[PDB]
RNA sequence: AAACUCCAUAUAUAUAAUUUUAAUUAUAUAUAAUUUUAUAUUAUUUAUUAAUAUAAAGAAAGGAAUUAAGACAAAUCAUAAU
């Protein structure tokens, strides 16, 4: 059984949604629906099977592999990436509802901003914000995630996925879409793809990958059909990352220590 | 004077007061150059290959 | 303010208490550190601990009771906990093993390696059977002296002389080498192979990294074989007499 | 601050390079054109101070100084020992390792709560009071599986409720009666301060033992059953050292006479989880007045066990939960002892 | 006893007043390390030589009576009584090693037999002791 | 002296009764009270003889004893014991059993 | 004078074997915090040297070990 | 039983004014091995292992004494003794 969380001042999330991001119907309609009903399809998915002890992080991440288990790695991946997006705009994680404390406020740290330096071209936080938000309407049509993932190689990068696509993995990124029509460099990278994961000598057929995300941003029209109507996705995003939860996002960064 | 200072700061053996840049507080050893030996010689490399 | 007398080990009961509390202690480490990977590829950072030897164990672990299934469960385990990356460990573990690492290291001297003379001349002193002969080596051409003499004089056997020169001919070096043998005891087969032995003794120190092609070789290792006692009941040692069934 | 051991980080490997290469070099050839040269090469600048200052320093740290010496807490931070990459070069595999925990912690925890699912761990470390224990919760355990009917016993006639499937089928009322008889015993006995000794042979039962007997602050016997452990105690366990302990289970730390450590130790309570095998066990407590508590099976004798607890025996799960809850209730007493002893 | 000597080899050497350096203890061939006061501190009369001393228990004895000592038909009988262990167990597990008197008596074993006459004849009384 | 660690300095040994290292040795063994064993105990055989078994040496010859004790008051134990060094070592060895088997 | 013609002439031999001519190269004073330390520590070995033959020479232990 | 033991072996220290010479020796003490390590091919209770080979570290390979309990009414009263 999967159950949804618990999630901090709920009381206040029912009364209104988010603010700066979405209306309460609108946040009921992402969490506290649409998601009960993500766990249910995933709990009727694994009921009975040896994934159901398990946690969606770490069942999207046996799943990827097998390929008629697809199901299976859509729920969790869907129901991991939505609440990473819940708790990165989460109003304020520490439950001070009763004292009040609204002085909290959240900015970028420090080390954070260095990242974004050596990332890119060292252009600053609001122009990334411009470019990312600039790539999410050009290459995503339909549903999708908007990623600032970090490599093992310490940088940042922006990941486009089309779909329920777990940076995690980039065999299973689902960052092209290639129904429509896909430029050479683009299908040369897909067959390096190819060829990549076809060295693996590992009975599973799996490759090695870190790339944990660090921002994430809904692109699924349960989000802004109601609250933005439709082809305003471009406000919506940038309201989100306008009054993006802080804390959370600079701990995400590996402190080093 | 700042030699003689930096030991002022310890009160103990001479390797561990020394505080070598490679650590080893202790460069315990027994023999004389046990792992260096001798260099071979040109000659005795190329007579062995 | 009640007093009463139990036992220390949890495992008091069991067969042998104290090698059982070890494991335990050591399983405890290795399951709260579940974590902490091994080593990457090996010749770096192992074949370093000696650990402890069965009965150097018996007199702290099992004791009379030590079994071999024992020690080789210890030393597994003491093994998984030495293969993590030091730059991961922490004082438990290695406060731990401090323990089953033990002094094994004992100290050395009085090598003496050998070293040419004020003349350049390497002295050996092999022997065989009852033989001996000190042999001076120095470089030059390939002259020989056996007790002053030449060798064909004093060998008249063409094997000893090709016993004698082996040592100069596993190495290529024939040619090279002046020997001034002085043999003294045996018989002429002794004689020649208590020579052989010293040349190759000798070459060592010329060039110290061809020990091994003469180990190889056999000319390095002293020949023990040599007359045994005749024995007291029966005739020369291991022959005797007939025996008669009736 | 980093300068220094950024410059090849340990530098001044060229003077070690150096004076290894001028140690094969003949002393011969350059003694002769430095040996002469003092007579010349003082020059200028204070030599005499120079020099006896040199002097004092060899004297008081090469010669006079104490190089063997003499007879010879804060966790900060963890991984002490790590060293960190630098900026420019990417992470390592020990920091990548950190970063995975980092990321395990909190966010893998991320999407949806498990609930109404079995973790095997948690039958061992988090095991539920008698009183609160359901007929359910054995069944789920599989407790009421017995051995099959061609091997019954007929003596536990009274303790099956019928045959399903080839294997007859315990009553699980009377087991949970058993059960709760059988806890209560074990807590009476913690409470009162005796020794319990936890017996268990089959294969993977160790760490169900050692976790109920490090809670009840007891004892356990994982490998095989010594015969003569209990009748013959001094010729078995005389080699091995006791200890005396306050109403805290405290040790006072004083040595022992000869006498003390010779004498015997008994347990005052024996549970057995495979009586079938550990008989001589049985003979041995039944013979030297132990109660005992053990798992009965369709083929075990109940007449053998002053408290039996029909059940599985050889299912880990079952055995687990029963000594489990065994555990839990002995480590109640003992919190009760313990409590009564520092306020009564 | 020989780490307590050990220590004080190695306490006397190190410091030795801090008087005495390199270039002074002659290094090359003496081996005057100290005064013999600290060479053997705590090493004594009164308690070294008792408790180095060997050969101190009686551990094994055996008696054997053989003769014509019993009245029976006319035979000969012999009553062996073998009481305790007839091995060194310090020779074994330490570095000293047993020595053979006169090359096949081992030095713990103290044996001898002396003979008499009875009404029936001679008779034979052999005991053999070990003391380790 | 040179007693080493551990023993003890040998005593009267012939007026000690065997009662009394009876009684030491089940304490040590099992936890009876030494003072109830040497003094409410009484000790009276009921079986001696001579046990043989042959063996390829011979006749091999051992002393078979049954003795019984008990307190007059309700308890009482049978015990044998076989011993081929002598028989007051097998009622020795029937006493501590019959103490043993109250 | 205490020598140091020596101490000249390993000042002169420092860059040299790798390069000629060499300048500071972010040293701590032309190389001296830490070229003291191993004249220092190299003594040390050699008294470590002295120590354990001086043992050996005067060891004499019962034996029984 | 094995081990300690002795002859022999390798090495270290000591002694010998190298005319008792041979120092290539003699004999006192000590160390060394009932060898170790690694790899593979085997059958196996699955390396929590055995034999097959290889490799490399070694000078490293033997003989003597000790022949239990009982039995042979074995031999001995001419070793000697009663
Ligand atoms: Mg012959
Ligand atoms: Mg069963
Ligand atoms: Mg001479
Ligand atoms: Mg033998
Ligand atoms: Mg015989
Ligand atoms: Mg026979
Ligand atoms: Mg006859
Ligand atoms: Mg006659
Ligand atoms: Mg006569």
């Amino acid at each position: 059984i999967h159950v949804v969380p618990k999630l901090p001042n709920s009381k206040a999330l029912l009364q209104n949604g988010v603010p700066n991001i979405l209306s309460s119907s609108g946040f009921k309609t992402v969490w506290f629906d649409y998601q009960r009903y993500l766990c249910d399809k995933l709990t009727l998915a694994t009921a009975g099977q040896s994934l159901e002890s398990y946690y969606p992080f770490h069942i999207l991440l046996k799943t990827a592999g097998n390929p008629l288990q697809s199901n299976i790695f859509n729920l969790a991946s869907s129901i991991h990436n939505n609440h990473l997006f819940v708790e990165n705009i989460l109003p304020s994680a520490v439950e001070h509802g009763t004292n009040s404390n609204a002085v909290v406020k959240t900015e970028p740290s420090r080390l954070f901003l260095s990242k974004i330096k050596d990332s890119f071209n060292g252009s600053d936080w609001e122009v990334v914000k411009e470019e990312m938000i600039y790539r999410a309407e050009n290459e995503v049509l339909g549903q999708g995630w908007l990623f600032l993932v970090e490599n093992n190689e310490k940088k940042l990068f922006i990941l486009t996925s089309n779909n329920n696509g777990t940076p995690y993995y980039f065999p299973r990124n689902q960052s092209f879409d290639l129904n429509s029509a896909i430029s050479i460099d683009e299908f040369a990278t897909l067959k390096q793809m190819k060829e990549l994961i076809g060295k693996s000598t590992k009975l599973n057929g799996k490759v090695q990958d870190w790339t944990m995300p660090i921002i994430c941003v809904n692109l699924w029209d349960h989000a802004y059909l109601h609250d933005y109507g439709v082809g305003n996705r471009s406000k919506y995003v940038k309201n989100v990352l306008d009054n993006l939860n802080w804390s959370v996002v600079n701990n995400r960064i590996f402190s080093g220590i | 004077n700042e030699l003689r200072e930096e030991f002022s700061a310890k009160e103990y053996l001479p390797e561990t007061s020394l505080a070598p840049p490679g650590q080893s507080k202790v460069d315990l050893l027994q023999g004389s150059q046990a792992g260096s030996k001798i260099k071979p010689t040109a000659e005795q490399l190329a007579q062995w290959e | 303010l009640p007093r009463r007398i139990v036992p220390k080990l949890a495992t008091f009961y069991s067969a042998n208490p104290n090698h059982e509390d070890r494991i335990n202690r050591l399983e405890r480490l290795l399951r709260k550190y579940i974590k902490l990977p091994s080593q990457n590829n090996n010749e770096a950072q192992q074949t370093k601990a000696p650990w402890i030897s069965f009965d150097e164990y018996a007199l702290i672990g099992g004791g009379t009771k030590l079994k071999p299934t024992q020690y080789t469960q210890l030393l597994y385990m003491l093994n998984k906990l030495h293969n993590i990356d030091p730059q991961l460990t922490n004082d438990e573990i290695t406060s731990e093993l401090s323990q089953y690492y033990k002094k094994s290291s004992m100290l050395s001297n009085n090598i003496k390696i050998k070293t040419l003379d004020e003349f350049g001349r390497s002295i050996a002193v092999g022997k065989r059977k009852s033989s001996t002969a000190k042999v001076f080596v120095v470089r030059g051409t390939g002259e020989i002296l056996v007790n002053g003499r030449q060798l064909n004089d004093y060998f008249l056997k063409m094997k000893d002389r090709e016993s004698i020169m082996y040592p100069l001919q596993v190495i290529e070096s024939v040619g090279k080498y002046n020997i001034f043998a002085t043999t003294s005891g045996g018989g002429p087969t002794g004689q020649a192979e208590s020579i052989m032995h010293a040349i190759a003794k000798a070459l060592v120190v010329f060039n110290p990294l061809l020990k091994s092609r003469l180990h190889k070789a056999g000319v390095l290792t002293r020949d023990y074989r040599h007359v045994e006692r005749k024995k007291p009941g029966k005739k020369k040692a291991r022959k005797m007499p007939t025996w008669v069934k009736r | 601050d980093e300068v220094m051991l950024l410059q090849q980080k340990l530098l001044y490997d060229e003077i070690r390079s150096e004076l290894k290469s001028l140690s094969q070099v003949p002393e011969d050839e350059i003694l002769p054109e430095l040996k002469k040269s003092l007579e010349q090469d003082k020059l200028s600048d204070k030599e005499q101070q120079l020099e006896a200052e040199l002097s004092d320093f060899f004297r008081n740290y090469a010669l006079l100084n104490k190089l063997f010496d003499s007879k010879t807490a804060t966790p900060t931070k963890p991984y002490p020992n790590l060293i960190p990459s630098a900026n420019d070069k990417p992470y390592s595999s020990q920091e990548l390792f950190l970063r995975q925990l980092n990321h395990s912690m909190r966010t893998a925890k991320l999407g949806a709560t498990i609930s109404k699912v079995y973790y095997p761990h948690k039958d061992i470390f988090y095991p539920p009071l008698p009183e609160n224990i359901t007929v359910e919760s054995l069944m789920s355990a599989g407790v009421h599986l017995g051995q099959s009917t061609s091997l019954w016993r007929s003596s536990t006639q009274s303790y099956i409720y019928g045959e399903y499937k080839g294997i007859h089928i315990i009553d699980l009322n009377q087991t949970l009666s058993y059960l709760k008889r059988a806890a209560k015993v074990v807590e009476g006995v913690s409470e009162s301060g005796g020794i319990i000794l936890f017996l268990g042979t089959r294969q993977g039962q160790k760490r169900g033992l050692e976790e109920a007997a490090k809670k009840t602050h007891g004892y356990y016997v994982s490998t095989r059953w010594i015969p003569g452990t209990l009748t013959n105690s001094t010729e078995i366990s005389g080699i091995w050292e006791k200890q005396e302990i306050d109403s805290n289970d405290n040790p006072t730390e004083r040595a022992l006479s000869p006498n003390e450590t010779s004498k015997q130790v008994k347990p005052d309570l024996l549970v057995v989880l495979n009586p079938t095998e550990n008989r001589n066990a049985l003979l041995e407590a039944i013979k030297s007045r132990v109660p005992t508590i053990a798992i009965i099976d369709t083929d075990s004798e109940p007449s053998l066990v002053t408290y039996p607890i029909p059940g599985n025996d050889d299912s880990l799960r079952s055995v687990n939960f029963l000594l489990g809850v065994l555990a839990r209730a002995g480590q109640r007493g003992l919190q009760n002892r313990l409590a009564r002893n520092n306020e009564k | 006893i020989n780490n307590n000597k050990y220590n004080n080899m190695i306490n006397l050497l190190n410091n030795n007043n801090n008087i005495n350096n390199n270039n002074n203890y002659n290094n090359n061939n003496n081996n005057y390390i100290g005064n013999i006061n600290n060479i053997y501190n705590n090493m004594t009369i009164d308690n070294i030589p008792m408790d180095i001393l060997m050969y101190k228990y009686l551990v094994g004895w055996s008696i054997k009576f053989k003769g014509r000592l019993s009245n029976n038909n006319g035979r000969t009988s012999t009553t062996n009584l073998l009481n305790g262990t007839f091995n060194n167990k310090k020779y074994l597990w330490s570095n000293i090693n047993n020595n053979y008197k006169l090359n096949y008596i081992p030095s713990n074993h103290n044996l001898y037999n002396n003979s008499n006459i009875n009404k029936n004849g001679k008779y034979n009384i052999k005991v053999k002791l070990n003391f380790i | 002296n040179i007693l080493p660690p551990g023993v003890s300095l040998p005593n009267d040994g012939g007026r000690k009764s065997k009662s009394a290292d009876v009684a030491a040795g089940l304490h040590k063994q099992t936890g009876v009270d030494p003072d109830y064993i040497t003094r409410k105990l009484t000790m009276k055989p009921l079986v001696m003889k001579r046990v043989s078994n042959q063996t390829g040496k011979g006749k091999i010859a051992s002393f078979y004893a049954l003795v019984v004790v008990g307190d007059k008051n309700g308890m009482v134990g049978l015990g044998e014991g076989k011993s081929r060094e002598e028989m007051s070592k097998a009622i020795f060895k029937a006493h501590w059993d019959a103490v043993r088997n109250l | 004078l205490k020598l140091l013609n020596m101490i000249l002439s390993m000042m002169n031999k420092t860059n040299n074997n790798n390069n000629i001519i060499i300048n500071n190269t972010l040293d701590s004073l032309m190389n001296k915090k830490l070229l003291l330390k191993n004249m220092l520590l190299d003594m040390n070995n050699k008294k470590m040297n002295n120590m354990k033959r001086m043992l050996n020479n005067n060891n004499m232990n019962p034996a029984g070990a």
